[PDB]
């Protein structure tokens, strides 16, 4: 060979690995991390994400009175004056009036484990499981997982069970009983950065998955207001606004208001995510965090800190300030606070861009108020929903936009009222802020998912599960509300989602029908608990071992197994094995005396009833085995005990069929 | 995501031809140069050939133990790549590779076995070793031509201190492989497995 | 014509350094400033892959264990990490001169441990045989190392002989041999004496094992 | 833009009336640092009980790893204003 | 300058071009961290 | 047969919008070895030039990771996501497929875009004291025009060349616009032949071409 | 790191020979063809020629305009190259280069300026522009041969709307200029040039 082709082919070498290593770095920098799930427990009556988008794209108001069963004095703690120790000047703000409910039973918690826990350690856990649930992957499966587990939580002061009491308090459980219930273990560390708290453990979660450390991460925090010191104390500077609203980048602005809340999010490398064929609602594209460092006093904002974090954050994505469509604004509403922030976003993303596609600006907090350490996070899910639906919602008490900033530039608006989110040229993109009280910095950047069959098998089974029968009549019904509102999804999809995605509990039911007009009945019977014809119930045992029971003379009829032969491929295979087996002793076909063809014998005749029932069982147990249903043992009846021979593995099939046949012909 | 698929092995007697094709998938097939080498069984590799791209040309070379009997070519339309080979001796009985590459084997295929030899399918005579009077006792295993075959003692109850030896070719043509157990200084039974010849020959072994 | 050449085995520890060297019989830089050679591993059955090429380019996809290292005439392959997959062949494999015959003899590469000898086991040849007309009297060692325990048949033939090693063991990593010597009805009784003698580096003398049956 | 990675825990410790707030914070423990030699890099307070000062270094290595930070501040405290931990455990 | 001598310097850019990037994923996954400064207040006495 | 390359000769550029350079070339560049043995190199203003991509596509190491190259057979093209002021200067895609080569080639300017300013031109007459030393020089000068390439010409008489040295400052830093003055200088005894000594200029942002008079001499 | 770093320009009278020298640090010099490659002041980059490694026995190659009076030679001893200009013409003035490669100039040294012309010392000839009585205003340097000259309007006073044209050879093999400034329609501006080489300081005063 010539030299020039032999160091050629070291240089395709040498650059096909230089291209590897060059992505290599690519993904090790900076790789979108896919938001595979997402979970949300705000104010307003919210649940789910789909909650929240209904919230926020109605323009509903979240901000209601105080709790009354919390043992508050809420009469005794309400006076005008802005001077007054355990007093407040604020009627109303958002609240989890159902922040107290917890389903003990689910988890394994003993009730009075429970009401010696953190209510914090309740929504996540349960805010945590429906993450789960929703990214597609069961939660059960995941135990044993390199998982992690960052929270971002505070010391809200909650407070035989002696024991219970120390670690249902520990901020550090908070995250840690996440891993401990579910069994993760992945790193459960539990972030505390006040108001950026949550958004910077999404940071470190996308590091985390990065490195390799993890193959999914729970980002999330949530916030509970146990006693209203967080009221009375912070109120003695005026610092909440009278009304308790949030009037985010409004004239009207007059200070904040605090807000319980949970969020959480099931993240996944984008790579692993499009591996596993997982659903990607988002795509966090970079991320970044800093400190404000010198500002004018501890606990005030600095516009240049604001600036630099998100020039960082678009940097690390890869991203041009024209290139994100909207911002999810942090928007406390005080009057130092907003003109600061709008001076930043002005700076950092209105500075070049064209004229007719303005930054729009809005901010969760107007909705539900300052959900605390929660409150990042839960923006993404909206600037999630809202990039999944193509609308983007209207920020509420805007009067009209705040005076002390300048909007001459006309490069920022603020959505005064909602707006279509063009899908054209570019994937929809978006950012989020968290600007802490520390001076935490935090900016996230997301990015609208990346767009993406078999046969449908027939009476696909749709099985449904709980730990109680009336958890059980609940996933009925709720089941059946969601099919309602959907425009004829694939049962088949459908059942493979019920069939794989979801834990099997104790007390279960099934649906099995060939035709798509008995379902819903069915799924309505079982939710009032009404017996019906496709509908089968019944409680799993723990423990116990299988059985394949081989009658012999009784269960044959015309015509068996026809229908098999045609539609199961395994079961044709396996008749055909028989036949092949059988063919030597015998004088016909089997499957022409299974098909029922003309001249073939029929079953009256002793000498081929027992060779075809024998031949028709084999193929049932192992087209059983073919499912995955392993026998422990087997028993025979007369005959039968042939055909169990055959699956004890004792005779081969050629023996069994000679002493079936022959026996038979004896 | 490069990929390498081979077929065409298969048993061929001598002094007949054979074909082995490389199908090749997830980069361009055009631009590398495929290249053939084969290992006998238990030898080291032994580099069989190998063609240029169509670029330099797709002029081929070949070592000299199969100069002129063997011939390599590339279908660039479908990239495969194609080892015809002709007049196959006894000494040809080996493991070939498909490999991307002329002189930088990057990338190799799974392998294809290709066996020639005239003998002619029979069935494994089983023979018994008696006891030494640490005791060794086995069963041998004599005459049989095609592979595989399997030696479960007590019909697989017996696993520790079973040895189930490499087959081993005898000049006659034949393969002869010998299982043998250690036993710890009741009657002890050996099964031979021979798919191809479906014998089913059993033999008990004692002093 | 040039001609390279390594360690014909190399006992390892999975987790300490090894290093497998070998020497060229020219020096192999080339003009251009490069080591025209390659590094090949071959897994117990799987196909052969690239581990390096020109001299210490690491090939992209194989771990950051192998290292190659050296030039002119020396050349090594360091590993930092051994494990029970890397156990295997390896080839060092010049290019400066073509076509290339064959790789070579390799570097067997196996899992270390304390030496034992064997357990030799002479067997007579049984009757079933002789009356289908052809005698096979067998030898075994069992659960040695190293391997390359050599056996020799004194009755001194060395025509007819015909060994077989077992892979090394999953469980106490050691080897098996089972050495045949055949002989025909008329040529089993000619000699009175069978003897096989072994020899391994385990063993302080010839253990030789006799049979006197004829 | 150095980072302020602490391991710390709330501790019940409490005219002013203004710094009481950011006073008692466990956020602040890593921000005030921050504050008060003017460092500008992300100043993250890590509560993962008795390991958490360890977790932040790794945390802390991670930040200089990916060139977010020049210099890191990882570390712990530890202080125990009141008894209620030796009439707890 | 015939190709077989002018490859060899594109070779050669490639070789240290990979190198370059495989030391730099070698910093980014694994590179150690220096303790330059250290301070501590423990029981005891203990102030450094 | 010699092979020789054409790209655009200029491309105004914004600090943050995608840019494309193109290169197009008379015969394929795919040599047998399948690779495109063409390079790009970049020579920023007083700085000598750096390799920023080989083969077509390899980028050199230390580059930034924005520049990419794209293209096979003839037609090439390198692609810079994020342009910034640093990127500006002279960017020369040149082969290798044909060695040895003469000359790296005109290469493609780039400076920052803003809108078309037409030039503020001005025209000087010669000086007293030049004139008794035994030489004139009439002096023309645009001022604050973009893009660059203005046209000029002296209109001795009722057109001049080999007479004239234009000369051109580099981008400003601040309104990012050029300047050019020409010097047109005869001798003593040539300046007192004709009274009129006009010069004209042409330029994109001008509708027609605008005539500076003299009228003395 | 790697570094090359080149010395020995400077002016020099035609006819004359040079030798720039070229040093290379931190790496193996010995395998790098090493080439030179110059650029007028104006023009396109220019490939003067190349020198292959001591394996390819150091064969040298150098472009059609400079065969025969310049000659490539190196010495990996020292790890250094050199290139001998012999009976040096006009346009040979520009900044070479010296950089790492025969085909892919992948590293360039900082590049060394080499003038040729047998002018000799001379100062500034300095004379005013009119403004025609958002009037433009300048004074005309002319007829010096070694750069640089540094013009300072008010003595550095007025800064803003200055516009210093580089310097153009004229065809007599000296250098001239015109610093020129725009102000609105009116302080006596005074234009002060300095000659490093000539020591000359000459100022001038224009006016309408």
């Amino acid at each position: 060979v010539t030299d020039s082709e032999k160091v050629a082919e070291y240089l395709r070498r040498a650059t096909l690995d230089l291209r590897a290593a060059r992505q290599r770095i690519r993904e090790l920098e900076s790789e979108p991390i896919a938001i595979i799930g997402m979970a949300c427990r705000l104010p307003g009556g919210v649940d789910s994400p789909e909650g929240l988008w209904e919230l926020v794209d109605s323009g509903t108001d979240a901000i209601a009175g105080f709790p009354l069963d919390r043992g508050w004095d809420v009469e005794g703690m309400y006076d005008p004056d802005a001077e007054a120790p355990g007093k407040t000047y604020v009627k109303e703000a958002g609240f989890l009036y159902d922040a107290g409910e917890f389903d003990a039973g689910f988890f394994g918690i003993s009730p009075r484990e429970a009401v010696s826990m953190d209510p914090q350690q309740r929504l996540m856990l349960e805010a945590s499981w429906e993450a789960f649930e929703r990214a597609g992957l069961d939660p059960a499966r995941q135990r044993g997982t390199a998982t992690g587990v960052f929270v971002g939580a505070t010391a809200t002061g909650y407070v035989g069970a002696e024991g219970f009491a120390i670690t249902g308090n520990m901020t550090a459980v908070t995250s840690g009983r996440i891993s401990y219930t579910l069994g993760l273990q992945g790193p459960a560390v539990t972030i505390d950065t006040a108001c950026s708290s949550s958004l910077v453990a999404l940071h470190l979660a996308c590091q985390s998955l990065r490195q390799g450390e993890c193959t999914t991460a729970l980002a999330g925090g949530v916030t509970v207001m146990p006693t209203p010191t967080a009221f009375t104390e912070f109120s003695r500077q005026r610092g909440l606004a009278p009304d308790g609203r949030c009037k985010s980048f409004a004239a009207a602005a007059d200070g904040t208001n605090w807000a319980e809340g949970v969020a959480v999010l099931v993240v996944e490398r984008l790579s692993d995510a499009r591996r596993n064929g997982h659903r990607v609602l988002a795509v966090v594209r970079g991320t970044a965090i800093n400190q404000d460092g010198a500002s004018n006093g501890l606990s005030a904002p600095n516009d240049l800190a604001q600036e630099r974090v998100i020039r960082s954050a678009l940097d690390n994505a890869g991203l041009t300030a024209s290139d994100v469509d909207a911002v999810e604004a942090h928007g406390t509403g005080t009057t130092l606070g907003d003109p600061i922030e709008a001076q930043a976003l002005l700076a950092a993303y209105g500075h070049e861009r064209p004229a007719h596609r303005p930054l729009r600006v809005g901010s969760l907090k107007s909705n539900i108020g300052h959900a605390g350490p929660a409150a990042g996070v839960a923006g993404v899910i909206k600037m999630v929903m809202a990039m999944r639906h193509g609308v983007l919602p209207r920020s509420l008490h805007i009067d009209e936009p705040t005076p002390q900033v300048d909007w001459s530039s006309g490069a920022v608006t603020l959505l005064t009222e909602p707006v279509d989110w063009p899908d054209s040229d570019r994937p929809r993109r978006a950012g989020v802020s968290a600007f802490g009280i520390s001076g935490t910095n935090a900016h996230v950047i997301l990015e609208q998912a990346p767009t993406q069959p078999a046969p449908p098998v027939p009476a696909a089974p749709w099985l449904l599960s709980a730990k109680t029968p009336a958890a059980l009549r609940a996933q009925a019904r709720r089941l059946h509300t969601h099919l309602a509102r959907h425009p004829h999804p694939d049962p088949t999809d459908i059942a493979h989602a019920l069939a794989t995605t979801r834990t099997p509990h104790e007390h279960r039911a099934a649906l099995v029908t060939d035709d798509h007009g008995t379902r819903g009945p069915a799924l309505a019977a079982l939710a009032e608990g009404a017996p019906d014809a496709c509908l089968i119930s019944g409680t799993a045992l723990s423990k116990g071992r299988t059985v394949f029971v081989f009658p012999g003379q009784g269960s044959q009829w015309t015509g068996m197994g026809r229908e098999l032969l045609h539609t199961s491929p395994e079961f044709a295979a396996y008749i055909a094995e028989c036949e092949t087996a059988l063919n030597d002793f015998v004088d016909w076909s089997l499957t022409d005396v299974l098909r029922g063809t003309e001249g073939a014998p029929g079953y009256d005749r002793v000498d081929v009833v027992q060779p075809a029932l024998f031949a028709v069982m084999v193929s049932l147990a192992r087209l059983w085995q073919h499912h995955g249903i392993h026998p422990d043992a087997v028993i025979g009846h007369s005959q039968g005990e042939i055909a169990a021979a055959h699956i004890a593995g004792a005779l081969s099939l050629q023996d069994a069929a000679r002493i079936v046949a022959l026996r038979s012909q004896a | 995501e490069v990929q390498l698929v081979q077929s065409g092995g298969g048993l061929v007697q001598p002094g007949r031809s054979l074909r082995l094709s490389c199908t090749a998938s997830g980069f361009t097939f055009g631009d590398y140069a495929m290249s053939w080498v084969r290992q006998a069984p238990g030898k080291g590799l032994e580099w069989v050939g190998f063609i240029r791209s169509k670029a330099y040309g797709g002029t081929t070379e070949y070592a000299a133990s199969v100069k002129g009997r063997f011939t390599i070519s590339r279908d660039d339309s479908k990239s495969i790549a194609y080892l015809q080979m002709n007049s196959l001796k006894t000494e040809d009985t080996a493991v070939y590779y498909c490999t991307r590459g002329g002189t930088l084997f990057d990338y190799w295929g799974q392998g294809t076995l290709v066996t020639v030899s005239s003998a002619s399918t029979k069935g494994p005579s089983v023979f018994p070793l008696a006891p030494s009077s640490t005791a060794a006792l086995g069963c041998l295993v004599k005459d049989y031509f095609p592979e595989p075959v399997t030696v479960s003692w007590n019909s697989g109850a017996l696993t520790s201190g079973v040895h189930t030896f490499p087959a081993v070719l005898q000049s006659s043509g034949l393969y002869s492989l010998s299982s043998v157990v250690t036993v710890p200084s009741q009657t002890y039974i050996c099964n031979v497995n021979h798919k191809p010849s479906n014998t089913k020959v059993d033999k008990k072994v004692e002093p | 014509v040039v001609m390279t050449q390594s360690p014909l085995s190399l006992p390892v520890t999975p987790g300490e350094p090894a290093s497998i060297s070998c020497r060229s019989s020219q020096s192999l830089l080339h003009s251009n400033g490069y080591n025209y050679l390659d590094w090949y591993l071959q897994k117990p059955g799987q196909s052969p892959q690239l581990l390096i090429y020109l001299g210490s380019n690491r090939a992209s996809g194989v771990p950051d264990r192998f290292s190659g290292s050296g030039s002119g005439t020396d050349f090594t392959l360091k590993i930092s990490r051994v494990e029970a997959e890397d156990v295997g062949v390896y080839y060092c494999m010049q290019s400066l001169q073509t076509p290339r015959l064959t790789f070579g003899p390799g570097t067997k590469v196996d899992i270390k441990r304390t030496v034992a000898a064997p357990s030799v086991f002479i067997f007579p040849p049984s009757d079933e045989q002789l009356k289908s007309g052809t005698a096979s009297v067998v030898c075994l060692l069992n659960n040695f190392y190293p391997r390359g325990a050599k056996v020799q048949w004194k009755v001194l033939q060395s025509g007819n002989s015909q060994e077989s090693v077992t892979e090394q063991d999953s469980k106490d990593s050691t080897y098996s041999l089972s050495s045949t010597l055949t002989l025909s009805k008329a040529d089993y009784e000619k000699h009175k004496v069978y003897a096989c003698e072994v020899t391994h580096q385990g063993l302080s003398s010839p253990v030789t094992k006799s049979f006197n049956r004829g």
